[PDB]
Order: C-alpha cells, then structure tokens, then sequence
C-alpha cells in the first residue's frame, strides 16, 4: 500500500501545525513588559477563534479496548477517545510530539 | 432477476402455510446505498403478490472532522471569517481616521 | 386502583417535594463549578464512565456527564470574555470621548 | 495578517487531514534489477498479492 | 466654565485610564484561568483509555486536582484586597475550595456621563451559578436493564 | 453557525454601540442640550429615545 508518503507528511505536517501553535503564542501572548495586552492579545475576535478551533479539532470517537479502566464490558471493553491517545501526545506546551 | 446482475442484488423465494392459509412471499437485500424503487405493472405484481416498494438510501457517517475543521477554516479564512470581518474594518478604521 | 388497561390512568401527586428517590440530572443552566470536579474526580477515580442506581454512588456517571457538562460551562466562561472585552472598547471610547 | 498567512499556510495542511488520497493506492514488489523479467502495473485497489 | 469643564474632564479621562488598564489585567487573567480549563480537559482527554491501573488514574487526577484547587486560589485573588470576583462587594476573599461564594450578587460601578453609571465588576456567585438561555436539563436513569433471558 | 447566545455575544458590544448613540445625543454639549432643539437647557431624551 504504502502509506508512508504521507506519513512523514503528517508528521512533517504535525511540525507546521506546531509553529501555528509558536505563532499563536509568540503573536497572540500578552506584551508584560509594559504590563501590556499584546497588540493582538486579548482580542474578542483572537481568543474566541484561538480555544474554540482548538476544541473543535479535539473530537474524538468511541472505540474498543483491552481494559482495567473506563467504562468496561469486562477487562476488554468500549472506550471514548481521540487522535492523541493512538496517534500523537499532546503538549502542555500545547505543541504536539510523536510517539 | 438473479440474472440480470442488480448490483449487490439476488432474490430468494420462500413458502408461506399459516392461518390455515398457503402462500408464497418474497424478500431480497441490498447494500442500502441507494433507494431500491421498482416499476412493474401493479397488475402482474399482484398476482406476484406483490405491489411497488421502496426503502430509502441510508449512509452512516465517519465523522470527517478534519474535513469539518477543513470547512470552520474555509468559513473564517474566506471572506465570510469573522477576523477576515475585522481585517476590512481596520481598513475602514485607518479610513475614518485618515478622512 | 385497579382496573387498569394496557393503557395508562391518571391520579394526582403532591403539592410539594423536598428530597426524593427522584431521576437523574448532571447538567443544568445553574452554575454548580467546584461540586461539579467534585463528582468528576469521584468517577475518574472508580473509572466510571457509567453509574447504576445499584452502584455505591448510586447516580454518578461522572466522565461522560462532565464532557456534557464542562462544554456547557465552558461556553459561559466565553461569553464573559466578550461581555469583558466589551468593557474595555466602551470604556476606551470614554476616554477617547472625553480627550477630544 | 501575517499569523493568518500561518493559519492559510495550515489550513492546507488540515485540507490534507481531510484526505484520503495515498492510502487507497498500491505498489509492487520485485527480485531482479537488470535483465528484467516482467513488469507488472499497479496502483489503488490492486491486491497485495 | 470653560475650564471647569476641562478640568472636569481630565478627572474622567484619568478615572477611565485607571479602569481601562485593569481591564486589560482583567481580560488577561480571565484567559489565563480559560488555558487551566483548556489544560485541564486536555490530560482529560487523554486519561478516557482503559487499560490504565488505578495509579495511573491518580497519576493523571492528581495533576488535575492540584489545577482544582490552583484555579481556587486564582479565583481568590484581590488586588490590595480588592478581590476581582466579589461582585458590589470586592473587600471579600470570595470563595473556597468547594465553590462557595463570599461576595456579593451585584456589580461595582463608576460614574462616567452627564449623569451616568458604568458598572462593571463581576459577581462570583452568578459567574458560579448564573444560567443560560441556550441550554435546557438533562437527565437520565440509574438503574439499567439487559437480557436476563439466562 | 452560532449558537443563539453566541450571537448575543456580539450583542455584548451592540449593546453598548445603542447605549453609545444614546449618550451621544443626551449630550449637554456645554452644559447645554444642542440635541433639545430651542430648549437646549432640558436633558432632550430618557435615554431610550424618548
């Protein structure tokens, strides 16, 4: 099949979607220095669209598993999870590393 | 019918002796891509035991939300985006300062 | 009392009611914050995504009820933001109102 | 503006997320580099024979 | 007259800088406590596998729980003791650990206009436990049922 | 696409846009109401715009 192509493009794609995440805080933090709201920070329009696509590109799914947690069916059972939990870690630093 | 290769179609028959009554019924399947509708004459079906039928096409969804988060970006980047909103007013609002 | 059908008959209830062995309910308008990690930190503990009357928290489905219900919240933090943000436009129009 | 370039710039990459393009597609496997055998042609759906 | 009314109004435009810059901190702080919400639900996010031994669900509620208690403390906090969620009421330490309030319902104000108020403070209770009009009740059983037919 | 409220939540600033007009023609420019015609000493409006 050969997936892989696109493989590295997603990951290579996870490092662009990290410095969206660089620009967003680099432009859209706070200017402390003058105690300021950064040009940017603070905005309605900024931090509306900035959590709220964020939340929007959380959704997740339900799915099986093998299990001491969760839900349960017995120690397998169904879940509700996400991209992250298969696919990629998620940052405190809001950024994504791959595992 | 079997013979003329409806797609993903063959049709079965099957005998029916209850209510002290014999009869013969019908039933077939389908992927359910499409709405299985029929033409006939309503006359013959009946004699076939039979009258023009149809269920409906019902798809299920896979919950595309990178396409969806692809649509809440193409609405907010294209000129219907809120922040493509205020960028015009800046615009407007460096006008009105400048008139 | 009887009879009855396959159908339902009526009777009339209390005037009033203060505690009961009533339904379920894990999200509703009024604010609840804190009580509301509360019980969340009691399902994530046990792993209950799912609770049964029978259950020695007999009512809290803790996990799914919190998406459900920290997403409520969540969009009562946001509104606030422009009710807040909205402050600062008006004011500063103030200020610009008076310089001139 | 320029931050919305960066979001313009992965929006393309979210359209790509969006996609199902590589994944459906094929490739073949073979044992001799010159003096060939035989070619075979491929691409999505063919059968990972 | 001339002068009293610009001497009036420089009293207003350095009342309304002084309210304008804590907005600013207001409107700063207020997303600062919406990033703990969008951390907090994220190691949420995350901890919905099943797998996990018990540890493990501490391991991932124990950070939430210090979030918990770090956005009470957040919550609690005065500028010179003047507590930025005490409603008409500001002087008070507003809440505790357990969400109870310890301001008022009302909302702090200043006079800005030919005779007119600007109010603006919050009140915590109603931040706490206000409602919405998008929203309605949901509810549900407890008991739940299967096929016993074995 | 936005939910009801969220829509009100562009009403937070119409809101005071309105309010702005509002105070904006109750001015007593010098003390004087300009906005009450010949009786520029009467406050011309509730604030409502009556």
């Amino acid at each position: 099949q050969d997936f892989e192509g696109v493989t590295k493009a997603m990951q290579d794609l996870v490092d662009a979607y990290n410095d969206l995440v660089t620009n967003l805080n680099a432009a859209t933090d706070y200017n402390s220095e003058t105690g300021t709201k950064g040009t940017l920070q603070g905005i309605s329009e900024v931090n509306s669209i900035r959590s709220s696509i964020l939340a929007d590109l959380f959704d997740s799914q339900v799915v099986d598993g093998t299990t001491e947690d969760a839900n349960g069916n017995k120690v397998n059972t169904k879940v509700m999870l996400s991209m992250q939990d298969f696919g990629l870690s998620l940052n405190d630093a809001g950024t994504l590393s791959f595992d | 019918i079997n013979s003329k290769g409806i797609e993903g179609l063959k049709v079965k028959v099957e005998s029916y002796n209850q209510n002290n009554v014999t009869g013969f019924r019908l039933n077939f399947s389908g992927d359910g891509s499409s709405d299985f509708s029929i033409k006939g004459d309503a006359n013959i079906l009946k004699e076939l035991g039979l009258s023009d039928v149809n269920i409906t096409s019902k798809p299920i969804e896979g919950k595309g939300i990178f396409s969806k988060l692809k649509a809440t970006l193409q609405e907010m980047t294209g000129k219907d985006g809120s922040i493509t909103k205020y960028d015009e007013s800046l615009t407007n609002d460096i006008k009105s300062l400048n008139t | 009392a009887p009879p009855f059908t396959t159908t339902s008959t009526v009777q009339n209830g209390p005037n009033f009611s203060f505690s009961a062995n009533n339904s379920l309910t894990i999200d509703e308008p009024n604010v609840d914050i804190i009580k509301d990690l509360d019980s969340m930190i009691d399902a994530v503990l046990k792993g209950n995504m799912r609770a049964d009357s029978e259950s020695e928290n007999p009512r809290n489905t803790g996990m799914q009820g919190a998406l459900e219900r920290l997403d409520h919240l969540a969009d009562h933090v946001s509104k606030l933001n422009t009710t807040m943000g909205a402050y600062h436009n008006t004011i500063e129009g103030v200020n610009t109102r008076t310089s001139f | 503006t320029e931050i919305k370039t960066k979001l313009l710039s992965f929006q393309t990459a979210v359209s790509s997320l969006a996609d199902a393009t590589v994944f459906a597609k094929r490739k073949v496997v073979g044992s001799i580099s010159d003096n060939p055998p035989a070619s075979l042609t491929v691409n999505s759906g063919v059968a990972l024979q | 007259r001339l002068e009293y009314e610009i001497k009036t109004l420089e009293q207003v435009k350095e009342s309304t800088s002084r309210a304008q810059e804590m907005t600013q901190n207001s409107m700063k702080a207020l997303q600062d406590m919406v990033k703990l919400l969008e951390d907090f639900k994220v190691k949420v996010t995350q901890a919905a596998s099943d797998s996990n031994s018990q540890t493990s669900r501490e391991a991932i509620a124990k950070e939430l729980e210090r979030i918990k208690e770090s956005i009470v403390q957040l919550a609690n906090t005065s500028v010179n003791g003047q507590y930025l969620f005490a409603g008409s009421q500001v002087a008070n330490k507003p809440f505790d650990s357990n969400g109870n309030y310890y301001g008022d319902k009302n909302n702090i104000n200043v006079v800005t206009g030919a005779g007119t108020e600007s109010p603006y403070n919050i009140p915590g209770w109603d931040l706490f436990f206000k409602a919405d009009g998008d929203y309605k009740k949901q509810i549900s059983t407890n008991v739940s049922f299967t096929d016993n037919r074995w």
